[PDB]
């Protein structure tokens, strides 16, 4: 009967694919691309020319990131498709080995990072209305369907329509206020820092301090000490201290093994502990030219908002994406948010004699257990409701006006 | 049925007179500086349009202005096969006008391409070199469109054999 | 991938990950997932009845109706036997496993379970081949729906088991460049002596199907297998199957990615125009 | 060929010193770049910065030594060497599109400004305001106007135009000066009143120049043709099209022969003879000048151009 | 919605030369009459036409002189003619008239083109 | 963006140039005032040191952030010299003559900060003030010199020459003249 | 087995016969056909030492410089080993891709008594006899006549090419089933109707259009009025 | 100037450097092969100004890309470059030692033992640096100490299979003289222990008088002054 729609999340770090009406994404995939490399004896001269069948001699996902005959590449950068040749071939393995959907009776839900210049829209739909031939597509922004994930998880009573979400992909970190169930578009901040800024941070602080981990598995240690041993410090220059004083017990030997001679190798884990997500509060270690911290931008967004709804944002504030799930994250976030709010009331005291005492403003930061897919699951619980096919962009709408249909966006 | 020689000696030598462009601020907004040909708004610093073709389906179209000139030309799509190959060419061609300075983002309507050239461009780049890549692009445009039939052919024959080979 | 593969990952992947959590014993988690597969298929592996030990999957082919006329009911008892349960509601086949009495030989039971759309359909074939490699002839004609638009016609001749697709192209580009497809499996011999012949008839059905309703238009296209005792043998039966239900989503296939080749070859042709242009800065 | 390259980019204009010791030009900006011959290589001594928009035309008048500048920012300023450093003076130039073209009378108490706004702007100084006031010529200006120049009795002023005509105006403004004697042109000439009009009707007037006895005209035009008006055949008009490309500016050098220069990047003599009345091709880039002798006998001249430097030629 | 408002805003002569095959003097009787100034139009298609016919009856070895044969007049109005066969294509007539072009450039220059394109009254 | 700032500018501390004379708890001979709390300027510099490199933009306050950031900078070209050291005695003495050489002062040519630093004028500004950068040096290498080796095999930790490359926001206090 | 000293041996003897010269009888012993179908063998499948999968382009260089002194298609020791290899899919196509560019590659030096451009007249020489015209699939030979019927039209007169394509029409004309597909027979007239008339008078223009009145004359179907 | 801007500026390429889109292998050789040919065919004094320009950030940098690539071609390039410079200047030979550079040889070395091509020339980059007799850190040790002086007997006393020039033990010997040159005091010292472990040296042992008999010291490759 019915099908149901397919949704694709191309996250910078790991695409998430199924259909439409599942609690869970069916594959969660590294989205990168394995190309035969002997090309490069030619290619010294030029960029590698195709012939035959060879573009169909590629991998993708968890078979492409360790054969040894294939260069991987990673095709998106910043969220936004840097390559469309390599991008155009992810899917087509995507679609046909991974979820064996025809696609010409499959409507898609394909998902947009909020930075995504209009160029890459027209690209992004021409792919899929013209090289592949999908009946409608829509482009869905990810942070309305993070927030509805955790509307339609979270309990009863408490489903509040308005909340700020923060999403850290792989790739970039942004701030969007939603008041009523409308993204306010103008007050969007975005944050140049995410997983893989931490991940290169810690990658460069492991080759200063830490000479002998193999310079293939240089990226996946510093993946690995990441996702396991670091966390959200309270106070730098005190843990410095703590560790200096206490490193019996801080630091932590982490064990690799060696990917070639499957030798084992070890090393201590230290300042790179807590060094690291840091990056969030002190942008300026990982980039030269932004400085505002997270828990300073979080309210420069909300305190550009209608004056009513800035206090229902503090109450509901998002994490959502899995460079958010670093322990004690938004425990810290809240404390820095909180001791700036409640200064700004204790200002507009003195500026009125004490004639009045200003309510306070409940900072609250929440959490829930679908952060590593929360938004693919806000994506298949929209694409299972009827309204969907009437929201879709239709394939003979993209036959009476070219790809300038997918022009507009949330801004 | 024209040999190729003449019908690109007749081209070079229009648009050689075409490019004595200048600059001009316009006339009809308080400082505006504008294509007249594509603005088109007073008609007294438009030239006469000027056409020259080798036979009935491969014609090149020359709209001059004081400032500006557009110059649209056609192709000739002798087989089914070589219209959408052709089109998907000028389409990723079109789609990198910001490194062809000369190059519109869309054809003019019945031609197959469509370059403007700027008083600026004439000034900036070499204006003769201009030429010769509209030149360039007329000669070699068809040759690479039957290297891409053939190569599309020998892909079918490969896809073909890989099946058929397994029973 | 230059064939499509015959198997279903997520069949694949989610019943050897619960078997696996079986043979360690730790713990019978629920499942429930849906998913499509090629043809308008819709698959759905479930807990019956909320039984977090027992696992089920179902089919659900549009076209079942008229297809177990040609057995496809024997056979899936001949291969799963024991695992055949009754339908679940609204699908036309499921079968049962569960974490407790599952076997060792782990690895056949989930490869065979993934093959199930295959086994649905192989039951049209395996009749006919023993039709023609026993030399009865005047049998009727199988008509399957394996798409709403797109039919199949298995037909057994003395010499022959013959496999016509009709089929059904979207876009004029698919028309042009799948017209060019068929020619090079027309002479696709010629590479491969002992291939099958592939006849290709574009808008018209072939001459001896033209005893029944085929469409007639632009976008309809029939292809012709023909299927000699080289490969309609006892031997060879298996393999033969596993091609020819594929070719029509193989084709369509290959459509989408050639005009995803050339579109890498515009933008290297482009990039050496843009080359000469350069030199006139 | 005795060349400089100042810039690469378009020298939009340029204007000389009294004893052509410095040069004044535009480096294709809103700025004007003064340079002194600093024996044999130029050097910058002078940037008069306070156009908002490109400058279009730059003149400098010899006996007073000020410098009058006009841009697409709809501004005019008098430039003044206030001991140093050269300071502006106010034009209140009322015109609502970009100024195209400049020229001081040869008798320096007024200047002449040619706009898109289908105007020309008479320019006179105001002293009890010390600001610079225009009287404008209107009525049959349908376009813009490219180019002037003044007869040596400072009153008759050509106009070269969009609407393919050459005219002679009267800008005889009676607050500041005398009334000027009878001419071969005529003998009425009140404010805005119009002697001449050309016979073409093709190519716009990039160029026109009078004789140093004010006695001729020349214009060019952009359909690659010569033409030169003469008063004393009562206005007849000599015409010679060419094979070359078109023509952007030119200049008398006698009341015999002409210098111009066009899109083909080389300066071409054409000649005249009073007796057939027509032009000759004595053959040989943005705008031309005389150095020395002036139009009536000219030793040197020079000539600027988008392909960008200086060049002096004999 | 204010964004929105619109506001502010011969031949008898002619094949008679061609017969007799006074061919480079049937070339100046197709010369002697510019419609430059007509309102109406058929008489430009009309004119055009009537000059394509000694153009394409010509012998081409023979258009070196023909051309030669012309003033300056005759040669801008030769490519005023030559670039409007352009724009209505056929089998033989692009053929030569891409000939014709070739040598009324020699006689021309690019100056006779440019007054082709800036020839303010169409012919 | 709030790199850590001297905290003990007391209003009674003397300024030469533009650095604050800052008293120092130190048994070497030089001109500030013997310290007594437990606090001291150069121990601000030590503490801070290892989270101060990491920021890359440092807005000066006062005269005593360009006291501070000198002795961080001088911290960043110590850390050079003990990590070759194969003992802590070694390093002791090495640090002693270390700190005595003629490091540039304000405004001298290839002092890295000439932007930001005004050159004392007069000989009782001039040297005082380098018998005050010297005793601050002399102290500064010897109480690395206390805590930089680890004591269980005068190893120069692992932790501490972590940082030698880590110059502060690029500044050297070798002078990029050489 | 190695590699190095295969590609220098096919370079060296496509620079030797490059200048087209009669060779010793006694050397068709062994460059006779079964080097032949030695070198259609390296352009079918190749080597696996050829990493490089420079050897295709090397021996179809060298095919193209040994054809070039045979005076004839019918004992063509090249064209007998087309005429019996099994199945030439890739040298037809490689075939194309140089005369769609149509330069020479066996011109590889600057002497001036240059010889004929050896990819005309190694087509020339295939399409001399039923048997080797059956080389090429349907699709690749659809894909000649068209980039040939373009060659022809384009080439000015008085060039010594445009005899060459003339030549290999009238080859293709003759020894396929052309006049029972017609693939571009339009647009042929098209252009014979334009060479036949074409007033230029120099020797080879002359033999341009002799050429022609043979081809026509030889086939009806060419020279008749537009449909 | 050029060269080593382009170098830095793809070395702080964060992206590219670990989630690789661009091909840039054929760029990159490029300019570190036209880079080796400068320092050795130009002006030894304008190279040595360019690499010791702002205390040694064209060096350092260059030096931070080889512990970070990992394409064993461009790897190889590096090396050339950094025995090139190392014979411009002492001043850049004690630059190199106290880098990072030492320790990913050596680390390169034990892991990586079969590109001989790479391993034959980081011994003598390595032996090359060490020449000069300057002090390390101390954290050098814990990989140049003693499991390293192990590794290197293990070589010239058993060599390797991939070896058929016999490069390596000759080199061996080279850069554990090189090692020990630099070391104080006698008993602690790292080379010494390994000698002392072994399990019967002797290769070593024969081959060592060899040197003495001539009275030749191969550590003396370059002519700086303070021998
Ligand atoms: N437990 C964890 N703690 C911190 N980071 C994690 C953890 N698990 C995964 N990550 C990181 O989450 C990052 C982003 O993953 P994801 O949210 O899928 O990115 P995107 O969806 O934008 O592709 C990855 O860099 C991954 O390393």
């Amino acid at each position: 009967g019915r099908l149901p729609a397919c949704v694709v999340d191309c996250g910078t770090g790991y695409t998430k694919l199924g259909y439409a009406g599942n609690t869970e994404p069916q594959f969660i995939i590294p989205s990168c691309i394995a190309i035969k490399e002997s090309a490069k004896v030619g290619d010294q001269a030029q960029r590698r020319v195709m012939k035959g069948v060879d573009d169909l001699d590629f991998f993708i996902g968890d078979e492409a990131i360790e054969k040894p005959t294939y260069a991987t590449k990673w095709p998106i950068r910043h969220g936004i498709v840097e390559d469309w040749d390599l991008m155009e071939r992810f899917m087509e393995q995507v679609i046909f080995k991974y979820l064996r959907a025809e696609p010409e009776d499959h409507y898609f839900l394909l998902t947009e990072p909020p930075l995504n210049t209009p160029e890459n829209r027209e690209y992004t739909a021409e792919i899929m209305f013209e090289s592949f031939n999908v009946p409608g597509l829509y482009i869905a922004v990810q942070a309305v369907l993070a927030l509805a994930a955790s509307w339609t998880s979270r309990q009863v009573g408490e489903r509040t329509l308005t909340g700020t979400v923060i999403d850290s992909g792989d790739g970039v970190t942004h701030v969007i206020p939603v008041a009523e169930g409308y993204v306010i578009g103008s007050c969007i901040k975005h944050i140049p820092i995410a997983g893989r800024d931490i991940t290169y941070f810690i990658q460069q602080l492991l080759r200063d301090r830490e000479v002998g981990i193999p310079p293939e598995q240089s990226l996946e240690t510093a993946k690995a000490v990441k996702e396991r041993y670091s966390y959200v410090c309270p106070d730098l220059v005190k843990e410095f201290n703590k560790y200096d004083t206490d490193g019996s017990k801080w630091i932590k030997q982490y064990t690799g093994i060696n990917a070639i001679s499957k030798k084992e190798f070890s090393i201590d884990v230290g300042y790179e502990r807590f060094l690291g997500p840091e990056i969030f509060f002190h942008p300026e270690f990982a980039n030269p030219d932004f400085t505002q911290p997270i828990s300073e931008v979080v309210d420069e967004v909300i305190q550009n908002c209608p004056i009513d709804v800035r206090r229902p944002l503090y109450k509901n504030i998002v994490l959502s994406g899995g460079s958010t799930m670093f322990r004690d994250f938004g425990r810290r976030l809240q404390r820095d948010l909180k001791r700036t709010v409640d200064a700004r009331l204790k200002l507009s005291e003195e500026l009125s004699g004490g004639r009045l005492k200003p309510k306070p403003i409940d900072v609250q930061v929440i959490t829930h257990h679908m952060q590593r897919y929360a938004v693919w699951f806000g994506g298949s619980m929209l694409a299972s409701t009827p309204e969907f096919y009437q929201v879709c962009h239709t394939k003979k709408d993209y036959e009476e006006i070219g790809p300038s249909i997918c022009r507009h966006n949330p801004v | 049925t024209a040999t190729l020689r003449p019908y690109l000696s007749a081209v070079r030598a229009t648009l050689q007179a075409a490019l004595c462009l200048e600059n001009f601020s316009s006339q009809v907004v308080e400082r505006h500086n504008k294509p007249e040909v594509e603005v088109r708004s007073s008609k007294e610093l438009l030239l006469q349009p000027v056409t020259i073709s080798r036979n009935e389906k491969e014609k090149v179209l020359i709209e001059g202005s004081i400032n500006s000139v557009r110059v649209s030309i056609a192709v000739k799509q002798a087989d089914e096969i070589e219209k959408i190959l052709c089109h998907k060419f000028m389409r990723f061609m079109m789609m990198r006008a910001e490194n062809f300075f000369i190059l519109r983002r869309k054809p003019v309507e019945g031609y197959d391409i469509s370059f403007l050239i700027t008083n600026f461009h004439t000034e900036q780049m070499y204006k003769h070199k201009l030429v010769d890549f509209v030149i360039h692009f007329m000669e070699e445009i068809d040759k690479e469109i039957s290297e891409m039939k053939l190569s599309v052919n020998a892909r079918a024959r490969i896809v073909a054999e890989e099946f058929l080979k397994n029973f | 991938m230059i064939l499509l593969e015959v198997n279903n990952r997520i069949i694949e992947e989610t019943l050897a990950l619960k078997f696996e959590n079986a043979a360690a014993g730790n713990k019978p988690e629920a499942v429930e997932v849906t998913f499509a597969d090629f043809d308008g298929v819709l698959y759905h592996i479930s807990n019956p009845n909320g039984d977090k030990t027992k696992v089920m999957v179902s089919i659900s082919l549009k076209f079942y109706k008229e297809l177990q006329a040609h057995g496809a009911d024997e056979l899936l008892k001949r291969v799963y036997g024991s695992y055949l349960v009754n339908p679940e509601s609204g699908y036309n086949v499921s079968l049962l496993y569960d974490l407790e009495n599952l076997p060792a030989s782990k690895d056949s039971i989930v490869h065979q379970a993934g093959m199930l759309k295959r086994n649905c359909f192989a039951s049209v074939f395996e009749k006919y081949f023993q039709f023609q490699e026993e030399g009865k002839e005047g049998e009727n004609r199988a008509v399957i729906h394996y798409r709403d638009d797109e039919t199949m016609y298995v037909e057994s001749k003395k010499d022959r088991v013959t496999v016509v697709f009709s089929t059904v192209f979207k876009d004029d580009d698919d028309v042009v460049i799948g017209k060019v497809f068929m020619q090079e499996f027309k002479e696709g011999r010629r590479a491969s002596h002992t291939a099958p012949q592939v006849l290709f008839s574009h808008r018209e059905p072939p001459l001896e199907l033209k005893d029944t309703d085929a469409a007639v238009g632009d976008n309809i296209g029939y292809i012709t297998f023909v299927l000699f005792p080289r490969h309609t043998n006892a031997s060879a039966r298996d393999n033969t199957i596993n091609l020819i239900h594929t070719f029509r989503d193989y084709l369509h296939y290959h459509i989408k990615c050639s005009k995803a080749y050339i579109h890498t070859r515009m933008r290297a042709k482009t990039s050496d125009f843009l080359k000469v242009l350069n030199r006139a800065r | 060929m005795a060349y400089h390259s100042f810039l690469v980019e378009p020298i939009s204009c340029h204007a000389w010193n009294k004893d052509r010791t410095q040069i004044a030009i535009c480096p294709n900006n809103h700025e004007v770049h003064i340079y002194e011959k600093s024996g044999n290589k130029w050097v910058q001594v002078h940037e008069l910065k306070e156009h908002n928009g490109q400058v279009t035309g730059i003149d400098w008048a010899p006996d007073s030594n000020r410098i009058v500048t006009c841009g697409t920012d709809r501004n005019a300023y008098v430039w003044t060497l206030k001991g140093r450093t050269w300071k502006p003076t106010l034009v209140i130039l009322r015109i609502n599109r970009a100024a195209r073209c400049v020229r001081w009378a040869p008798n320096e108490k007024k200047f002449a400004v040619g706009s898109g706004s289908r105007v020309i702007s008479i320019c006179y100084f105001e002293q009890e305001n010390d600001w610079w006031v225009c009287k404008h010529i209107k009525k049959p200006i349908r376009s813009t106007v490219l180019s002037l120049d003044w007869h040596p009795n400072s009153v008759l002023l050509a106009a070269g135009s969009c609407d393919f005509k050459c005219r002679i105006f009267s800008a005889y403004i009676k607050e500041v000066e005398e009334r000027p004697a009878p001419t071969p042109w005529g003998s009425k000439m009140p404010f805005g009143e119009l002697m001449f009009e050309s016979s073409s009707s093709c190519g716009w007037v990039h160029g026109v120049c009078f004789s140093a006895n004010g006695s001729r005209v020349a214009w060019v035009s952009h359909d690659s043709t010569v033409c030169l008006a003469d008063a004393d055949k009562k206005m007849a008009v000599a015409t010679l099209a060419s094979e070359t490309l078109p023509l952007l500016a030119v200049t008398f050098i006698t009341e015999s022969s002409l210098v111009a220069a066009g899109h083909d990047c080389f300066p071409v003599l054409f000649t005249y003879d009073s007796a057939a009345g027509k032009l000759s091709f004595g053959g040989r880039v943005s705008q031309i000048s005389v150095l020395s002798g002036g139009k009536a006998k000219c030793s040197q001249f020079c000539t600027t151009g988008m392909d960008g430097g200086m060049s002096i030629w004999d | 919605r204010f964004r929105k408002v619109d506001v502010g805003e011969d031949e008898g002569e002619v094949d008679s030369c061609l017969r007799q095959g006074n061919m480079t003097a049937a070339l100046q009787a197709a010369l002697k009459n510019p419609p430059i100034n007509t309102k109406s139009q058929a008489v430009k298609d009309r004119a055009g036409s009537i000059v394509l016919k000694v153009l394409i009856s010509f012998k081409a070895n023979d258009i070196e002189k023909a051309v030669q044969s012309l003033d300056k007049n005759g040669v801008d109005l030769l490519m005023k003619y030559i670039y409007k066969g352009f724009e209505s294509p056929s089998d033989n007539s692009s053929a030569v008239l891409l000939q014709w072009h070739e040598k009324a450039l020699a006689a021309g220059g690019v100056g006779s083109i440019v007054r082709v394109l800036t020839a303010r009254k169409t012919v | 963006m709030p790199a850590y700032h001297s905290s003990l500018m007391d209003p009674d501390t003397k300024l030469i140039g533009n650095m604050a004379l800052l008293p120092i708890r130190s048994q070497f001979k030089g001109p500030a005032p013997r310290e007594t709390k437990d606090t001291d300027i150069v121990d601000e510099a030590i503490y801070y040191f290892k989270a101060n490199v990491f920021f890359k933009n440092y807005e000066i306050k006062n005269e005593a952030d360009r006291t501070l950031i000198y002795i961080t900078l001088y911290i960043s070209e110590c850390l050079k010299k003990l990590q070759k050291c194969n003992s802590k005695s070694q390093g002791e003495k090495e640090m002693y003559t270390l700190g005595i050489t003629n490091f540039p002062i304000p405004g001298e040519p290839g002092f890295p900060l000439n932007a930001i630093y005004a050159k004392p004028a007069n000989k009782q500004e001039d040297e005082v003030m380098r018998a005050y950068l010297q005793q601050l040096r002399q102290e500064t290498g010897l109480r690395l010199c206390e805590k930089v080796f680890d004591p269980q095999n005068d190893k120069p930790s692992k932790w501490w020459t972590c940082f030698v490359k880590r110059q502060f926001m690029n500044k050297s206090l070798s002078g990029p003249g050489q | 087995q190695d590699h190095q000293k295969l590609c220098y041996s096919a370079l060296i003897l496509a620079m030797v016969f490059s200048m087209g010269e009669a060779v010793p009888y006694a050397h068709y012993e062994h460059l006779g056909t079964p080097f032949a179908q030695f070198l259609l063998n390296i352009v079918e499948d190749g080597l696996p030492l050829d990493t490089t999968e420079q050897l295709p382009d090397l021996c179809v260089n060298l095919l193209l410089a040994l054809n070039l002194h045979l005076p004839a298609a019918d004992q063509n020791v090249i064209m007998a080993a087309l005429s019996k290899h099994a199945n030439v899919k890739i040298f037809s196509e490689k075939l194309l891709l140089l005369l769609n560019r149509g330069d020479d590659p066996v011109r590889i030096f600057k002497h001036e008594p240059q010889p004929p451009h050896s990819v005309l007249k190694f087509l020339q020489d295939v399409f001399g006899s039923p048997a080797t015209a059956a080389i090429f699939y349907h699709t690749d030979m659809m894909a000649l006549i068209d980039i040939t019927v373009r060659h022809i039209a384009d080439l000015s007169p008085g060039d010594k090419l445009r005899m060459e394509y003339l030549s290999l029409m009238h080859a293709i004309v003759r020894t396929t089933p052309y006049l029972q597909h017609r693939h571009r027979l339009p647009d042929l007239q098209a252009i014979l109707r334009r060479i036949l008339n074409e007033e230029e008078t120099s020797p080879q223009c002359q033999m341009d259009r002799m050429i022609v009145r043979e081809m026509c004359k030889e086939f009806l179907v060419l020279g008749e009025a537009p449909s | 100037e050029v060269i080593f801007a382009d170098l830095a500026r793809r070395k702080d390429d964060a992206q590219q450097r670990s989630w690789a889109l661009y091909e840039d292998e054929g760029v990159i050789r490029c300019y570190l092969e036209e880079l080796l040919h400068i320092l050795t065919d130009a002006d030894p004094e304008v190279c040595k100004k360019m690499c010791k320009r702002n205390e040694f950030e064209s060096v350092l940098a260059l030096v931070a890309y080889y512990q970070m690539e990992h394409r064993a071609s461009l790897r190889l390039l590096l090396l050339k470059c950094f025995g090139a410079m190392c014979s411009l200047d002492a001043a850049i030979i004690s630059t190199l030692v106290s880098s990072v550079l030492p320790v990913e040889l050596a680390r390169d070395m034990q892991t990586d033992t079969q590109d001989h091509q790479k391993l034959c020339y980081s011994a003598l980059i390595l032996a090359m640096v060490f020449s000069m007799g300057e002090a390390v850190p101390y954290a050098h040790y814990e990989h140049l100490g003693t499991p390293f002086a192990q590794f290197l007997l293990n070589i010239v006393e058993d060599g390797l299979p991939l070896d058929t020039t016999e490069q390596l033990p000759d080199l061996c010997v080279n850069l554990l003289l090189a090692l020990n040159l630099h070391l104080p005091a006698a008993d602690q010292n790292v080379i010494m222990a390994a000698l002392s472990k072994h399990a019967n040296v002797k290769i070593f042992s024969e081959k060592l008088l060899l040197l003495l008999n001539r009275g030749d010291d191969p550590v003396r490759i370059f002519k700086h002054e303070p021998q």
